[PDB]
């Protein structure tokens, strides 16, 4: 669901 | 005589120095007098604990902002599982205070350090742009340990506002010398991901940094691609040591891991280099990295020698950063000439891919024109193509000097039928070669399935100069 990840 | 730090965990920072030679040679730069004084680094992440006992003395509010909540204070949001610890760990690798009886030390332990709180919320194109373009006449170096998903099926990069922030940064930032953007190359190794399918690492405006384990091996999480420039140490298996840094709630950690830890170490080494020569441009800095990085004793099966005699790998780029060599070469470095760009549209008609396609083209590299290039920096092959299962494709590009770059390896999980829409695959492996002559593009189906598609555009884009070369 997230556009960018750590 | 230089006195090394006395911090209690400094003996555990195996990657900074030692008798063994498995280190980044950072103490050699400290002994030449460079510790980061006067340089400003910002961590774009989930916040920074600005009152941490090993960060407070170097903290710089002019290098900080909270984009998620729209205020100037980047303090992280505290939770039971300590979710927002990532940025604090990254900051301590760069600039943890030295000789204060607390934890260890940063690579650039006298530099000024800040943070942009921007991952703790929805990360839009606007959010990225405001972070990359923060205070660009004050911040020198930006470090980013995040990006698009590493599931091995995504193709994604900066949208319009973010790409505009990159061009504004390298053109007008740092007084016109250009912002320095440092990027972690990714954690998608277990998914067989390729870091050329990530537009942030694949960009010519970022220094993309990979990882090596303590015993000199390719870590399980590492992604291979041609856009990677160089490497720093990080974690590996459970017999190998890890990274020591500042942790959330004013604690110290010895178990920072992954691609996330490699970019901050590189940002620190670049901070030392800038102190040794403040007049270096964004392109100068990448030249220095190419000339001084070290392949020795990094294990890989794909080491190759390029057209100017340098060893290069898709796992490691030009090899491990060398801090002592960087600051030495920086001091009398002569600024490179302005960047030229030569555009060559290759195809006269579309071509069916089938089982295998090979496109050969002899180029003059803008001979006779103001953008004539005899000394290459980055090269791009911008491809438009349709295909029924994208991850079965493998793509290679061969330069006139004989250097074979892997633009795309097989991605087993990539089932997309969307193809590539003018995607700018980038290679660093032909740096300083003469690009005049025959180039070869190879596209092949690596599976036994009867796949089909068509290549409709291939633009070769060359960047570089026509002067100032060095003997190979
Ligand atoms: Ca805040
Ligand atoms: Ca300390
Ligand atoms: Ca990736
Ligand atoms: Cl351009
Ligand atoms: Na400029
Ligand atoms: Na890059
Ligand atoms: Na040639």
């Amino acid at each position: 669901a997230r556009r960018r990840k750590k | 005589v230089y006195q090394e730090p006395t911090d209690p965990k400094f003996p555990q920072q195996w990657y900074l120095s030692g008798v063994t030679q498995r280190d980044l040679n950072v103490k050699a730069a400290w002994a030449q007098g460079y510790t980061g004084h006067g340089i400003v680094v910002s961590i774009l992440d989930d916040g920074i604990e600005k009152n941490h006992p090993d960060l407070a003395g170097n903290y710089d509010p002019g290098a900080s902002f909270d984009v998620n909540d729209q205020d100037p204070d980047p303090q992280p949001r505290y939770t039971q599982m300590n979710d927002n610890r990532h940025g604090t760990r990254c900051a301590g690798e760069v600039a943890a205070v030295a000789n204060n009886g607390v934890c260890g030390v940063g690579v650039a332990y006298n530099a000024r350090i800040g943070g942009v709180r921007m991952l703790d919320g929805e990360v839009t194109d606007a959010v990225e742009a405001r972070s990359l373009g923060l205070n660009p006449n004050h911040i020198h170096i930006y470090s980013a340990s995040w990006g698009p998903e590493d599931d091995g099926k995504t193709v994604d990069g900066p949208a319009r506002l973010a790409e505009e922030a990159f061009f504004r940064g390298v053109s007008q930032g740092r007084g016109g010398l250009g912002s320095i953007f440092v990027w972690a190359s990714g954690n998608g190794g277990r998914e067989h991901d390729s870091c050329n399918c990530d537009g942030y690492t694949n960009s010519i405006y970022t220094l993309s940094i990979s990882s090596a384990t303590q015993f000199g091996n390719v870590p399980w999480y590492s992604e291979a691609c041609s856009s990677t420039l160089a490497t720093t140490y990080s974690s590996g298996n459970q017999n190998e040591k890890q990274i020591v840094t500042t942790d959330l709630r004013q604690k110290c950690t010895e178990s920072h891991t992954g691609t996330s830890a490699s970019a901050p170490l590189a940002a620190g080494i670049i901070a030392l280099t800038l102190e040794a020569n403040k007049n270096l441009t964004w392109r100068d800095m990448q030249h220095l990295v190419v000339q001084t990085s070290k392949p020795a004793h990094l294990n890989a099966n794909d080491w190759a020698t390029n057209g100017v005699g340098r060893k290069v790998s898709h796992s490691y780029g030009y090899g491990l950063l060398d801090a002592g060599a960087m600051v030495a070469l920086a001091q009398n470095w002569t600024t490179v000439a302005p960047q030229r760009k030569c555009i060559i549209d290759i195809l006269t008609e579309p071509k069916d891919i089938g089982k295998r396609l090979e496109v050969r083209k002899t180029v003059t590299a803008c001979l006779g024109e103001p953008n004539h290039i005899t000394r290459l920096e980055h090269a791009q092959a911008r491809l438009t193509l349709s295909y029924n299962r994208r991850g079965d494709l493998a793509i290679h590009l061969v330069s006139p000097m004989g250097t074979r770059s892997t633009l795309l390896a097989a991605r087993p999980h990539d089932y997309s039928a969307d193809g590539f829409n003018d995607w700018a695959f980038m290679t660093t492996h032909s740096w300083d070669e003469d690009p005049s002559g025959e180039w070869v593009l190879e596209i092949e189906n690596t599976s036994e399935a009867n796949n089909y598609g068509t290549l409709t555009k291939f633009t070769l884009v060359l960047y570089g100069t026509a002067s100032g070369s060095l003997v190979p």
